[PDB]
């Protein structure tokens, strides 16, 4: 089956990005990278057995 | 006024730093304890895995030694 | 807490400690020195240098980064070290994360010039987003839940005595002894010299020996006697006579054995000779006739407290300081040290009750400076420390 | 939570990656899945990358993501995990078809990490596991700790992990990896190969590799009785060999030992130090060479043991001819030992313990995942709150 759909059907929800952030006290003059949470709006298969040992 | 301010401001800076420092120290000790505790449990887990194996092997040898083939 | 992760760097005069603010121990402790091997080339790191040092190759020379002030004095080399740390140890662009670094307590003068060299390094060269500078004695004290404390730091460069009252550092009462760890290395070497055959430019061997057998010897042989040693001796003698005379054991005659590896040879010292090394920190008049008893650690501590009492009652500051004595530093771990620092303080200030504090965990004092900076970096508010931004630099640059 | 059928352990290394899905419950089995650590990267005009299991029409390049244990290509590495993970899903989803309600419904992942991986790499991997693979529970277990937990859970020890091109030396004190002491030397199994090439010029690489992997190659410290012995080529060709079969391991053994010494000498609490020296753990393929571990121990003793120099001792015994008390030294180590292996994992005993780090992970994962407390892994709850940074609140 489609790998992406296999991933989708198993194990059953936010997303983070690593980006510039500018803290505030309004805003401090500096930046720094951190893991920010995103807002509302932000191939193949191998056959085991070849790799099984025998 | 601008003083009563500054002073309470300063007193609170110190009060809050002291708080963070004490909390951080207690967090160290906690991590260190939960770690040592997990380790010391695995020793016990090992002991039980070892006892279980010994029982298993013993039942195996006991049949093996009194029966052919 | 805050959504950030800082790089925490501590450049001591002897060791450099680096790691991230999100974990309890540093990623690396490396030497605050380097080999320049010769087309030039710069070796950093404890094993890299000890390997290169053992190669015993001409042209190889060890240079230092931090002077005896505890302040960086070779800024081209310091950048190479920082690059090395960020590239090979933390493995992160220096441009991403806030930086927290340390300075030693000063009287105030060298401060502005240093701050500028840091701007140039942090901004012009590395492109760090923003950095804080914490004052070592201050951070160590804070990391220990103390706002006011008499911080006695015995490191490689010497003893650094720093009174800190209600979160503020009393600069005129800041005092830096000249005798510490490195001094002890010199004496261990000079004294043991004839048993090990041995008796700048020869920096490489001096360094390698200091970093290998000499370091082990200090950690295993030296002890600090609790009471003035000359007095301990007269007493133990005076007592020993009586046990002897009485019928018809002096503790200083106990022997201690150290396996010296480079010659597979045992070195034996009696306990007195073991006590002798650290005695110099307290009574340096015993090496040269050029040192006054006042350069010794005991008089020095006293001097600094009394200079604290001159603010800007004294028998109050005295009382505050002496109920919050912090003993810290790699060398302060030598057996007997806390007790002698205490005895030495207690007799210069009999009217007062001393209460001292110290990390009892071996590792944690060696890097307590870095541990201090770490607990600053984990403070819950951006307003708790001065954070220099590229701005600050721009504005200083104007006239 | 959680099904034992469902526990997934992945142990990626420079050449291959050991994998297991489901724990046996009776006894622990040696991992049966061994997948070469590489992925193909086709480049699609417009810049982007695509990743496949095979050179697609000879259009893709071959990426080897982990080298000398270090991740050198974090994107190909995450693509490689997905490739493994997907494959496992497909495999199970065919065989049983109700799998998405049972075996595939809640898959906790234990990923064995290497000391050299960035925090940045560890966060990105965490993001990948929660966001791309849509997994919900993750332990990142350091290789060193897996080691000590397999070894009957040692609070203080040293791991010597001998790879192909490098050997890691990793002290553990109070169940914590001592990062600032950790190091690797650029030297491993190949060194043996190289030593041997110098000693046997007229041989070639496959001949030399065959000797190393043969029953008659050992480190000495009955085969040892024979001047010559025999072994067979990869291609069945019989080869005879003299004293060279007891050589080639020395330069490596000395290098590791010198490093171990400088390392343990920088443990500040001598009481910890004594304990570490008494629990030396040696792991890795090379170590299965007959005699190797004992030879390495032998060298650590020869170089580092604190004990009276023989001449000195011989004088004292002559002097007493006219009983000799033991000289006590202030230093450690006065005792050096290899840590004791557990003999009660039958399958593991059968196959040797070169890969025992994996048994470490089988044990940890069963412990952690078959008990309520979520103290040692990242959960969705946690991921939703702190994101990849969640990782640092469950470090050991």
């Amino acid at each position: 089956m489609d790998p992406q759909t296999l991933i989708t059907k198993a194990n059953k929800k936010e997303s983070w990005r690593y980006d510039w952030y500018q803290p505030s006290k309004e805003k401090y003059p500096f930046r720094y990278k951190t893991w920010l949470r995103n807002q509302e709006d932000e191939e193949d298969i191998l056959d085991l057995k070849e790799f099984d040992r025998r | 006024l601008k003083l009563e301010r500054k002073k309470t401001e300063a007193v609170a800076r110190l009060k809050s730093m002291n708080k963070s420092a004490i909390n951080q120290y207690n967090r160290r000790q906690d991590k260190k304890n939960k770690r040592l505790k997990f380790g010391h449990r695995l020793i016990a887990t090992h002991t039980n895995l070892e006892r279980d194996e010994q029982k298993r092997a013993e039942k195996k040898a006991k049949e093996r030694l009194q029966a052919l083939k | 807490t805050l959504n950030r992760k800082c790089v925490v760097i501590h450049n001591g005069s002897h060791r450099t400690v680096a790691g991230f603010s999100n974990v309890e121990l540093p990623q690396c402790i490396i030497p605050s020195s380097y080999i320049k091997r010769t087309e030039a080339e710069f070796i950093f790191g404890t094993y890299n240098m000890i390997d290169a040092a053992a190669e015993k190759r001409n042209g190889d020379e060890v240079y230092t980064l931090v002077d005896s002030q505890g302040l960086p004095y070779n800024w081209d080399a310091l950048e190479m070290q920082w690059r090395y740390l960020y590239d090979t140890q933390l493995k992160v662009s220096p441009e991403e994360l806030p930086l927290v670094i340390t300075m030693p307590a000063t009287n105030g003068k060298p401060d502005m010039a240093i701050l500028e060299r840091y701007y140039e390094l942090a901004f012009d060269k590395l492109n760090v987003p923003v950095f804080q500078i914490v004052i070592e004695p201050l951070a160590i004290a804070l990391s220990m839940g103390k706002s006011s404390a008499f911080v006695i730091d015995i490191g490689a460069s010497g003893c650094n005595v720093t009174p800190i009252i209600d979160g503020i550092v009393v600069k005129n009462a800041v005092v830096r002894s000249k005798f510490g760890g490195d001094f002890l290395d010199f004496q261990v070497h000079e004294r043991l010299a004839p048993l090990i055959k041995e008796e700048q430019k020869r920096s490489t061997d001096v360094w390698y020996e200091a970093s290998t057998w000499i370091q082990q010897f200090k950690s295993t042989m030296l002890q600090v006697s609790e009471k003035d040693l000359f007095e301990l001796e007269r007493y133990y003698k005076e007592q020993a006579d009586i046990y002897a005379k009485q019928q018809e054991n002096n503790p200083l005659v106990q022997k201690k054995n150290f396996l010296f590896k480079p010659l597979n040879k045992t070195l034996t010292l009696d306990l007195k000779e073991c006590y002798q090394f650290a005695e110099y920190l307290f009574k340096p008049q015993l090496i040269s006739d050029k040192f006054s008893p006042e350069d010794g650690l005991g008089p020095l501590m006293a001097k600094s407290v009394k200079k604290a009492g001159a603010s800007i009652s004294p028998e109050q500051v005295y009382s505050l300081l002496l109920t919050n004595v912090i003993i810290t530093g790699s060398t302060s771990l030598i057996e007997g040290m806390e007790q002698r620092i205490i005895k030495e303080l207690s007799i210069r200030f009999p009217q007062y009750k001393l209460t001292t504090f110290a990390n009892q965990v071996m590792m944690d004092r060696k890097i307590q400076g870095w541990l201090g900076a770490l607990t600053m970096a984990n403070l819950p508010s951006w307003s708790l420390g001065k954070w220099y931004s590229k701005e600050d630099y721009e504005t200083l640059k104007r006239d | 939570p959680f099904r034992q059928d469902s526990i997934l352990i992945i142990y990626p290394r420079s050449q291959t990656t050991l994998v297991q899905f489901g724990l046996n419950e009776e006894t622990f089995t040696v991992p049966e899945l061994e997948i070469p650590t590489q992925i193909y990267r086709t480049t699609r005009q417009d810049g982007s990358y695509t990743y496949h299991s095979t050179n697609k029409d000879n259009k893709a390049e071959l990426i080897k993501p982990i080298q000398n244990g270090e991740i050198i290509d974090i994107s190909a590495f995450t693509q490689f995990l997905r490739l493994i993970f997907v494959s496992i899903l497909s495999d199970r989803a065919n065989k049983n078809q109700d799998a998405f309600e049972a075996e595939l419904s809640n898959i906790p992942l234990l990923l064995i990490t290497h000391h050299s991986w960035s925090q940045s790499d560890l966060e990105i991997i965490t993001q990948y596991v929660f966001e791309s693979l849509e997994i919900n529970n993750l332990i990142q277990l350091p290789a060193s700790l897996a080691a000590t937990y397999s070894m009957i859970s040692l609070q203080n020890c040293c791991i010597i992990d001998v790879g192909t091109h490098h050997t890691d030396i990793i002290p553990i004190v109070d169940y914590a990896q001592l990062d600032h002491l950790v190091s690797s030397i650029p030297m491993g199994g190949q060194s043996i190969n190289d030593s041997l090439k110098k000693l046997l010029p007229q041989w070639d690489d496959d001949q030399i590799e065959s000797l190393k992997k043969s029953p008659i190659f050992e480190v000495l410290s009955k085969n040892s009785d024979l001047e010559f012995n025999t072994f067979w080529d990869e291609k069945g060709n019989e080869i005879k060999v003299g004293k060279q079969r007891f050589q080639g391991c020395n330069n490596l053994i000395k290098n590791i030992s010198n490093r171990v010494g400088l390392t343990l000498d920088n443990i500040d609490d001598i009481n910890k130090a004594k304990a570490v020296w008494e629990n030396i753990i040696i792991v890795g393929g090379t170590t299965s060479i007959s005699g190797f571990k004992e030879a390495l121990l032998g060298q650590l003793l020869k170089d580092h043991l604190i004990i009276e120099p023989e001449e000195e001792k011989s004088k004292r015994e002559e002097e007493a001819k006219s009983f000799v008390p033991t000289i006590e030294y202030v230093q450690c180590p006065t005792v050096i030992k290899l840590a004791k292996y557990p003999d009660y994992f039958p399958e593991w005993k059968k196959s040797g313990y070169s890969e025992i780090i994996f048994l470490g992970a089988q044990i940890v994962s069963k412990q952690i995942f078959t008990h309520p407390k979520d103290t040692f892994y990242i959960t969705r709850e946690k991921y939703n709150m702190k994101g990849p940074a969640a990782l640092w609140d469950v470090q050991f």
